[PDB]
């Protein structure tokens, strides 16, 4: 039934001083089933990082279709897409099947490069854009990200105490799903570089 | 009726030639003169801008030279505005092969599918070809280094050296003089330079009148690069093969 | 459901379809090959309902098929998969879609190293070492979780499948009439004839 | 969601709670509900977000259009007309409900949409969860000849009303002043009555208290 | 919309759209087939006007319709694609529906059946 | 009834030109002059008025046009071609940029958009050319200030300064010698009412100049207040007053 | 080469000789009307011919009420003009349903201006015949007239004529505003402002009028109506006493 | 609840003022009289969309029907309402009276129920509240009252309409037609609560 | 040059539509056909051309009505006039359907001229080949018509196309003078029999068969109704009479 919890998975995103990171959870399941422990959620265009939780075929789709409008925008625009502009792509592109949907929850993060401000952004399946300044959650364990943001959560953490604080949201809340978990892979973004790391995580 | 106003754009002469795809090419014969030379380890396009000022703005400008992947670039010479409506098709083919099997698109497939276009434009629908000849530099995994060239009757082959535009018979001759297969792309720019610099129709060949675009595969990498050359680096580069 | 087996070694994909075919009440047919060849370096098979099942495996072939000749060249597994994975993302937003699972092991000469491709009728397309559809993964995923090793031979291949099958003829209480079993390796695709008592 | 509109005597302001809630989870402890159709026309949602941001947008976007061609501003009567032959073509199906307030050349204006495309007109109105607790405190308050600061007042604490007695509606108020003379004023944070405590401990964390299995470097540069 | 008749029989009996079409394969570069008792070969000559070419990567004149189906052709190269294309289709078409490859004299029939159409159709050549 | 003219009116020639489009720069020849200068903060396009009747109320008819809050576009040509381009290209700016990205599009793409439609003039069955020249002034982020030219064939061209239609051989020439790369928006308003006094034939003053300037933000034109992001439009037509004040200084 | 004269394409020279040849035809009924602002009104005069003597007079007008607020006069040929009539009627009763406002006089000219440039550049339709002489009192812009033309030329104007002695009633209201210093007749009653109009279209044609001669309509605030033959013959005995 | 009534000097609309969600008052002071032409009224009872929809649809028409055939009767502004009602009628829930006052048949009052038929009548009553007050009018209404009789039967039938139904009530507008134009009468509750 | 005579929707140089002027000397051409407006209602006149004895007499009438309420005659290409009222009905049918009162006669005037007027904007359509003579009575009075090929059409106290139109229109112009104050129904029959014996002088070479109808608020009750039998028989007389 519900497409939403066929597949399971996790994305949340936080920001911090001149920085931001996003993390996702590794599981691919159909049902109680596990199937794959390497599917990644977080996808990137240029600077500009996209989470996908959801129907995984969807996940697929929409990163294949926005790696396809992105390619075209640099094409035109002779830049790379900035991420205030990236998340409105992302709206208008939902919104456009609104009486057939995907069934995703898309989370936006990055730095302006023009600004240097850190950007997070999340959306419903239909394209309704939440811009918190603080954090944004999706997936089957969103209840248990939102109390493990609004808890461990503070305001200008650098790149490394934020790392602690994303990884441990993450985790803590994907050990309360059955759905979730199966691995996790977080991202720092800073201006100039990115560090991605894989983390070690229950595997049940 | 409308009969009688209809010029009947995709007809044979009696000798069985396309009427309107020969005036097309007599159009083109017209344009500003572009070049493309395959090297061993890359593949140079230069192009010469028809008519300038000393107010026409060269650095936010491109007339000739467009890339259409991150893999393949175009020279232009004919209609300007014609040649955008066939690059964007282009682009719009190159990402429907990418989303389609998640790998970027062999360079012949793109041209084929473009000379497909402008054949449509020859045998059916009433309307006048596009006024466009295209070089394609592009570079994939199965045939390396590949220069193409397509005309308004559809039809497309692949170079070596090649010139499209104005005085191609004497730009031609000038290549198949001072081209050999063992070249290499610093050797080939110098080479499309002098080419440009005598069949020019203007005084000198200054920087301000020039587009230049190199697809190499920088050693430190292992991976294609595309550089479409600023005005300051086709003015070094100037001075450089002692034209100053 | 039918049973749709593959496990990925080190040179070789191999492929373990049963070959039952059930309407209601009574077995039509016991040696069905539920498996079509896209290319010579790239197999797929394939369970689901009834029709749909061959009609879009028959479907996927000509195009793959055409793309050789127009070409003449073959794609990549990885790009058979990709076109095979957007060919169902669409069918299930249609009128009517094609409830059809796949395997798609392939050899891929350009890198010499075989993969194998597992994709739902939704579109969900994952690459891993084994895999299975249907109610047989219940039993083989912990199974080859335990048993499986990156480096094994064909050989050894083949004595993991005989265990996964072993098993099934065990706990399953469908009678699939065995496995007809196919080796995709930089040779092409040769089907292991003598399965029946390995 | 709670909004209102109250129209004063020499113009109209709409106000609204900065609360987002998927189902009964608090999603943006403060977003703002107040959006423009025009400068001097501002608008209001509740009902599924996306349909009121969709709606607004589009409206927003020929009703620019519109002015262009005819060199003239933006009439409400002409945003009102849009949006109801919208809403009535969809048969309720964009769930939008919006009030829609702003000055033109023919004065102020005071309107609500529902998703089914009805239109009500009124000095005062309210739209949400919030509703029934806005519209007590307006029917109890409201006079005719309103100053622009007891137009505020009114419609500040009919937005309060709903934040304290309705669970779908929290947080701060929202309010934007169009007067028939000037340039609307939108005053985001006009009210902020329920910031957080002070939290009782740090959760920062002691360095390398995550264990990691593989980190490396990724390629943003082309 | 444009469907205007092209190919239309003048006062002697004759479609000159038709017969400026055989001048146009006139002076494409020729073509020649003979079969032997076991075998058929193709053999096409390459215009000398213009050399300075890639010869791994410009279209040869043989080309392949299915594995044991072959065409070459004279006149326009462009147009001849779209011959080509169109007969690579029916050659995995028939395999479909008739679950066996296409005999030569189908292929050649259905190719015949193209070329007359577009001599009877609105807005083509 | 229904359109039968499924067929190009723009063919090639045996010479290989295009007759409708040279045709069309022709009836762009005859138009009044307008120009365009780039400053190193602001970009100014300017025409004259040429009032058809006295008893004519010239203010009722913009030669100069907003197509976005920070571009503009001016002509020389047929106004009645000029007045359905303006129509269409602010609401390409809308389907084709603004309902996706939520932002306006930048002065090339836009000018890009404003080309395609001119080009399909120029081949699409049952149509001619349109019979105009467009000089489209703009700013975005990414590329600061830009001034463009469009032709019936489609094609454009960015400048520094340049003008179009009856006196643009000479008002280039003028331009040449006046321009530098260092000019102040002040310093190029001077400029382009100096180039514009050798184009017009009688009276010469705020009422028979249409001028009008892309540079700094007007917050004042904005409408509302309160959002600090948003600071208004850089496209801001000059007054009849304005004209006149610049003038006394000539 | 000889037929860029039978459809609306560009000659060697930049014209369109389709729209020149369909100006020629808005003289064919060989009748003129002027048009001139009140302080709070808009008035059209125009000629009215009644050659045959079997024709019913009552029908024979070039004068419309597109709206409650906004009326037109044609100068060209009546099935035209119709076609034209019958299509702003159309467009001013959309407007008003899809924007909740009546359409205003300088818009309606802007679309019916902007419907004659596409038979300009559409090979299949020809231009039409006419020039259309739009009038109201707009709720913004107060007394207005705009004016279109086959080019789709259209502009505001403080007063306007149109005809074969187009150039003499144009030059003759010229001089009125050289002296008056204003862009308006300076007058409180419509009455006057008719006055007015008849006199000057007097002075300019060098005609005398009687009722069934002239074809008046007026715009004021929230009405556009056209004068019945007494209400002219009124206006007639007024201007006969002064001079 | 509304009603039109058909007297010597010409025609009188009446209507409550209550729009309702459930049992929720959205609105206690609306006007569900609304002008079709200069002399020419409908009163809306059902859907607050589908009614609104409609008599924008029909005041179009009949703006049009002006601009090229002058003033349409009563009769055509009913026939109107009737097509869109009738052809609609799978995805309407629309009740109108039209209420029309010319110079040639005076006033007329037409009823289009939830069919889409239409029915001429002396007077009409509609909308939920309309039931209570069946035997109330039928023993009440004569033929050639005068206007201030016919504004009485109107007050006092829709007085008892709004005490029995929980679907009405607020203030009551009424709307006169005559040779004199439009007069627009309100009434109160502490006025119509105490006859 | 010339050619302006050629496609239908073309301005001569002088302004003209020449296949619209065409179009007029095929009605020119036609038989005559009158109107005449009396003091409560109008009636319709048509010269019938009898080829030979084998023509049914009274059998191929030529008066269409449109609705219950209004008549139709034609002169010029008779198959064209009856694919204009074929449109008259379905434009007649359209308006009662929608507004239930039948048709106004000048609602109904003004559906024929835009129709009329529509085969003059294209050159894929040729004009009408008629001028039709209509008209009746409505909520407020008796209205006759007459509408030419260029869809130019004005109301008429009487009216007159075809072969003897100055004939006819000469004895028309002596009624309007002599009768100021109205023709009546019962009168406006004998003198449109008058009328047709009289204007059938430019034809006198083929024997005639003549008919009428009339539309008359006291005579038929505001229908349109065929004259016949003994009314007929007293119109043919009283032009017989006056013929010597
Ligand atoms: C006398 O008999 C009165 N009866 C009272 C009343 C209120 O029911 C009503 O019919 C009144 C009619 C006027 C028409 C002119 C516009 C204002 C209202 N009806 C309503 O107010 C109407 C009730 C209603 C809703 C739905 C249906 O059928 C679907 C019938 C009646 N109210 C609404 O429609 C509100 C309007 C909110 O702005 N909306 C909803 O109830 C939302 N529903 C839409 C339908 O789907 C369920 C949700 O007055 C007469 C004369
Ligand atoms: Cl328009
Ligand atoms: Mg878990
Ligand atoms: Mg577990
Ligand atoms: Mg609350």
């Amino acid at each position: 039934s519900d497409p939403s919890s066929i597949n399971g998975g996790i994305v949340v995103a936080m920001t911090g001083k001149d920085c931001v990171a996003i993390a996702c959870d590794l599981r691919l399941g159909s049902q109680s089933l596990g199937v794959s422990n390497k599917f990644e959620k977080i996808f990137h265009y240029g600077h500009v990082f996209l989470g996908i939780t959801g129907l995984a075929t969807d996940v697929t789709t929409l990163n294949e279709m926005f790696r396809y409008k992105t390619n075209l925008y640099k094409l035109k625009e002779e830049r790379a897409i900035e991420p205030e502009t990236f998340t409105q792509l992302v709206s208008s592109s939902l919104y456009e099947r609104r009486f057939g949907p995907y069934f995703v929850g898309p989370v936006v993060a990055g730095i302006n490069s023009k600004s240097g401000k850190p950007f997070i952004a999340g959306f419903d399946l239909i394209g309704c854009i939440d811009e918190a300044k603080d954090f944004i959650v999706s997936g089957t364990a969103s209840d248990q990200l939102f109390g493990m943001c609004e808890s461990l959560y503070e305001p200008n953490l650098e790149p490394e105490d934020l790392f602690e604080t994303i990884s441990q949201a993450l985790l803590n809340a994907a050990d309360r799903d059955a759905l979730s978990g199966w691995g996790a892979v977080v991202y720092i973004i800073k201006k100039d570089e990115v560090v991605k790391r894989y983390l070690k995580m229950r595997q049940d | 009726g409308s009969r009688r106003y209809d010029s009947r754009t995709t007809i044979f002469s009696p000798e069985g030639r396309l009427y309107q795809v020969e005036y097309a090419l007599e159009s083109i014969s017209h344009a500003g003169t572009a070049i493309g030379i395959m090297a061993s380890d890359g593949i140079v396009l230069a192009a010469e801008r028809k008519v300038t000022s000393t107010l026409l703005e060269q650095d936010t400008s491109t007339e000739k030279l467009y890339k259409l992947n991150d893999k393949i670039a175009v020279a232009v010479a004919g209609l300007t505005a014609d040649a955008e409506i066939l690059i964007n098709t282009a682009r719009i083919h190159a990402q429907n092969y990418l989303k389609t099997y998640n790998e970027d698109i062999p360079v012949e497939i793109l041209v084929r599918r473009l000379s497909d276009i402008k054949q449509g434009y020859t045998q059916h629908g009433g309307l006048r070809p596009f006024g466009v000849s295209f070089i394609y530099a592009g570079y994939d995994d199965r045939y390396g280094y590949q220069l193409y060239t397509s005309n308004p009757s559809g039809n497309y082959t692949g170079w070596k050296a090649i010139s499209v535009g104005a005085n191609t018979s004497a730009a031609q001759t000038l290549l198949q003089m001072d081209y050999k297969d063992d070249m290499k792309v610093d050797d080939a720019i110098e080479l499309a330079l002098k080419t440009l610099s005598k069949t020019t129709d203007s005084s000198a060949l200054t920087y301000d009148r020039l587009e230049f675009a190199t697809i190499r595969k920088g050693a430190n990498d292992g991976e294609v690069y595309q550089k479409i050359f600023k005005p300051q680096e086709i003015k070094d580069i100037l001075v450089k093969t002692g034209i100053t | 459901m039918d049973i749709i087996l593959g496990i990925r070694v080190q040179d070789s994909v191999i492929l373990a379809s049963s070959k039952a075919v059930t309407r209601g009440i009574s077995v039509l047919k016991d040696s069905d090959d539920k498996t079509r060849q896209l290319s010579p370096h790239t197999l797929m098979s394939f369970a689901g309902e009834a029709g749909d099942t061959v009609q879009f495996a028959e479907y996927i072939q000509a195009n793959i098929q055409l793309y050789s000749i127009r070409e003449d060249y073959e794609l990549s597994p990885q790009a058979v998969s990709s076109f095979v994975r957007q060919e169902l993302a669409k069918s299930i937003r249609s009128r009517r879609p094609y409830q059809v699972n796949v395997l798609i092991g392939g050899y891929d000469k350009k890198k010499n190293k075989p993969e194998l491709y597992q994709i739902d009728y939704l579109g969900t397309k994952v690459e891993l070492p084994y895999g299975a559809h249907g109610y047989s993964g219940f039993y083989t995923f912990s199974l080859l979780d335990h048993h499986y090793r990156p480096d094994m031979t064909t050989e050894e291949g083949l004595d993991l499948l005989k265990l996964c099958v072993q098993e099934l003829e065990k706990r399953m209480p469908m009678d699939f009439k065995g496995v007809i079993v196919k080796i995709v390796d930089k040779d092409g695709i040769r089907q292991v004839d003598d399965f029946q008592a390995q | 969601t709670t909004i209102v509109g109250v129209k004063f005597n020499n113009g109209v302001v709409i106000a609204a709670d900065t609360r987002s809630t998927q189902g009964p989870i608090v999603a943006d402890k403060n977003c703002a509900k107040l959006h423009r159709i025009s400068p001097k026309i501002w608008c209001a949602g509740a009902g599924t977000a996306a349909d009121t941001e969709a709606v607004t947008q589009l409206i927003g976007s020929n009703i620019e259009l519109h002015s262009l061609y005819t060199s003239r501003e933006p009439r409400v009567v002409s945003a009102l007309q849009m949006l109801k032959q919208h809403l009535f073509k969809y048969q309720g199906h964009i769930g939008a409900y919006l009030i829609v307030a702003g000055v033109d050349p023919t004065g102020s204006h005071l309107f609500s949409i529902h998703a089914h495309g009805s239109t009500d007109v009124g000095y005062y109105l309210s739209l949400g969860s919030g509703s029934l607790a806005a519209m007590a405190v307006l029917e109890s308050h409201w006079k005719q000849d309103l100053t622009k600061e007891e137009a505020i007042k009114l419609a500040s604490d009919a937005i309060q009303a709903g934040i304290w007695n309705d669970l779908g509606s929290g947080s701060n108020v929202d309010v934007c002043v169009m007067e028939i003379g000037k340039d609307a004023e939108y005053l985001r944070n006009y009210l902020t009555p329920n910031v957080r405590e002070e939290k009782q401990k740090s959760y920062k964390f002691p360095r390398g208290t995550t264990a990691v299995l593989k980190e490396s470097i990724v390629n943003i540069c082309d | 919309g444009y469907d205007r008749a092209l190919s239309i029989f003048s006062p002697d009996g004759h479609i000159f759209q038709v017969e400026y079409a055989l001048e146009a394969v006139k002076r494409g570069t020729c073509a020649v087939g003979v079969k032997g008792k076991n075998c058929v070969v193709l053999g096409c000559e390459r215009r000398s006007t213009l050399k300075l070419q890639d010869t791994r990567i410009t279209p040869s004149k043989v080309s392949k319709i299915d594995s044991h189906v072959v065409l070459s052709f004279s006149g326009l190269n462009a147009d001849s694609r779209i011959l080509i294309e169109k007969a690579r289709v029916e050659a995995q078409s028939h395999r479909l529906t008739l679950e066996d490859p296409v005999t030569v004299e189908y292929l050649t029939r259905y190719v015949a059946g193209v070329q007359q159409r577009y001599t009877q159709s609105g807005g083509v050549r | 009834m229904t359109d039968r003219y499924s067929f190009s009116l723009t063919t090639f020639s045996p010479s290989g030109k295009l007759g409708q489009i040279d045709y069309a720069l022709t009836a762009v020849k005859q138009g009044v002059t307008s120009l365009g200068i780039k400053a190193t903060n602001g970009v100014v396009i300017a025409t004259e008025k040429k009032s058809s009747s006295p008893l004519a109320m010239s203010e009722t008819l913009s030669k100069v046009s907003l197509l976005t809050p920070d571009i503009g576009a001016v002509y020389s040509g047929m106004g009645p071609d000029y007045r359905v381009l303006v129509d269409k290209s602010r609401k390409v700016a809308h389907t084709s940029y603004k309902r996706i990205y939520g932002e306006y599009p930048p002065t090339k793409l836009l000018v890009s958009e404003v080309a395609k439609i001119m080009q399909e003039a120029t081949q699409s069955g049952g149509v001619r050319p349109f019979g105009v020249s467009l000089l489209i002034a703009g700013h975005d982020e990414f590329n600061g200030f830009s001034l463009y030219q469009v032709d019936p064939s489609g094609s454009y061209f960015p400048w520094k300064a340049t003008a179009i239609g009856k006196g643009s051989v000479a008002a280039k020439t003028f331009l040449e010698k006046r321009w530098n790369d260092e000019l102040e928006l002040e310093d190029a308003i001077h400029i382009a009412l100096l180039t514009l006094k050798e184009s017009v034939e009688g009276e010469f003053n705020g009422d028979t100049i249409e001028l009008a300037i892309i540079g700094d933000e007007n917050p004042d034109l904005l409408g509302y207040t309160g959002i600090p992001t948003d600071k208004g439009p850089r496209f801001r037509k000059l007054t009849s007053q304005e004209i006149n004040d610049r003038l006394e200084a000539l | 080469a000889g037929y860029d004269r039978h459809i609306t394409i560009f000659s060697p020279e930049g014209r369109l000789y389709q729209v020149e040849y369909a100006f020629k035809a808005t003289n064919q009924t060989n009748i003129n009307s002027l048009a001139v602002r009140g302080k709070d009104c808009t008035v059209v005069i125009s000629q009215k011919k009644v050659p045959d003597k079997l024709l019913d007079p009552t029908t024979v007008s070039y004068i419309f009420c597109i709206s409650r607020t906004i009326g037109m006069v044609v100068n060209g040929p009546i099935p035209d003009a119709r076609n034209a009539a019958l299509r702003a009627k159309a467009e001013a009763a959309e407007f008003r349903y899809k924007y909740g406002y009546d359409m205003p006089c300088d818009v309606l000219a802007k679309r019916m201006a902007n419907l004659s440039q596409i038979y300009t550049q559409r090979a299949y339709m020809r231009p039409l015949g006419v020039i259309l002489t739009f009038v109201s009192v707009d709720e913004e812009l107060g007394p207005s007239i705009y004016k279109t033309d086959p080019a789709g030329y259209y502009v505001g104007y403080k007063a306007t004529a149109t005809g074969p002695k187009q150039q003499e009633i144009t030059t003759n209201l010229e001089n009125h505003f050289k002296k008056s210093k204003i862009d308006h007749i300076n007058e409180e009653s419509w009455e006057k402002v008719v006055e007015f109009a008849i006199t000057h279209m007097i002075d300019a044609l060098g005609t005398e009028f009687s009722k069934n001669d002239l074809e008046v309509g007026v715009a004021t605030k929230d009405k556009f109506f056209t004068l019945s033959a007494e209400n002219i013959e009124e206006r007639l005995v007024a201007i006969a006493e002064q001079d | 609840t509304i009603m039109a009534v058909e007297f010597d000097g010409g025609v009188v609309m009446g209507s409550d003022s209550r729009v309702s969600a459930g049992e929720a008052v959205v609105n206690r002071v609306f006007d569900k009289l609304s002008p079709l032409h200069e002399r020419i009224y409908c009163a809306l009872s059902g859907s607050a969309a589908d009614t609104q929809a409609i008599a924008d649809i029909v005041q179009y028409h009949l703006e049009l029907y002006t601009s090229q055939y002058g003033t349409p009767s009563t009769e055509t502004a009913a026939s109107v309402f009737k097509e869109l009602c009738y052809e609609n009628k799978d995805n309407l829930t629309a009740g109108i009276i039209v209420a029309g006052y010319d110079d040639k048949n005076k006033g007329e009052v037409y009823t289009i129920p939830l069919g889409g038929s239409v029915h001429k009548l002396p007077y009409a009553i509609a909308g939920s509240g309309s039931t209570f007050i069946y035997g109330y009018c039928d023993k009440n209404f004569r033929e050639n009252m005068s206007k201030e009789e016919t504004v009485d039967f109107i007050k006092h039938s829709l007085s008892q309409a709004i005490k029995w139904d929980g679907s009405s009530g607020g203030v009551i507008r009424m709307v006169v037609l005559t040779a004199a134009g439009v007069e627009r009468l309100i009434f109160y509750p502490d006025e119509y609560e105490q006859l | 040059g010339t050619g302006y005579d050629l496609s239908n929707s073309v301005f001569s140089p002088d302004g003209r539509n020449f296949q619209v002027e065409y179009a007029v000397k095929a009605v020119e051409n036609g038989t005559t056909s009158i109107g005449i407006k009396c003091n409560d209602g109008v009636v319709f006149a048509v010269e019938k051309l009898i080829t030979s004895k084998l023509l049914v007499p009274q059998k191929n009438v030529k008066i269409q009505v449109v609705d219950r309420h209004i008549g139709c005659v034609y002169s010029g290409l008779i198959p064209d006039g009856r694919h204009l009222v074929n449109r008259g009905r379905e434009e007649a049918a359209s308006f009662k359907k929608l507004y239930k009162t039948p048709i106004p006669i000048p609602a109904f005037a003004d559906r024929l001229g835009q129709y009329v007027q529509a085969h003059t904007l294209y050159n894929s359509v040729r004009p009408f080949g008629v001028s039709t003579i209509f008209g009746g009575v409505d909520k407020n009075g008796a209205h006759l018509y007459m509408l030419e090929p260029s869809g130019s059409y004005w109301g008429y106290k009487g009216a007159a196309t075809g072969k003897g139109r100055q004939s006819a229109k000469a004895e028309l112009e002596k009624l309007v003078d002599h009768h100021p104050e109205g023709l009546s129904a019962r009168e406006a029959v004998k003198q449109a029999a008058k009328i047709i014996y009289l204007a059938h002088e430019d034809n006198k070479e083929k024997d005639f068969e003549l008919e009428i109808s009339w539309c008359s608020l006291s005579e038929t009750n505001g229908l349109h109704k065929f004259v016949k039998g003994d009314l007929l028989q007293e119109a043919i007389d009283f032009a017989q009479k006056e013929i010597n």
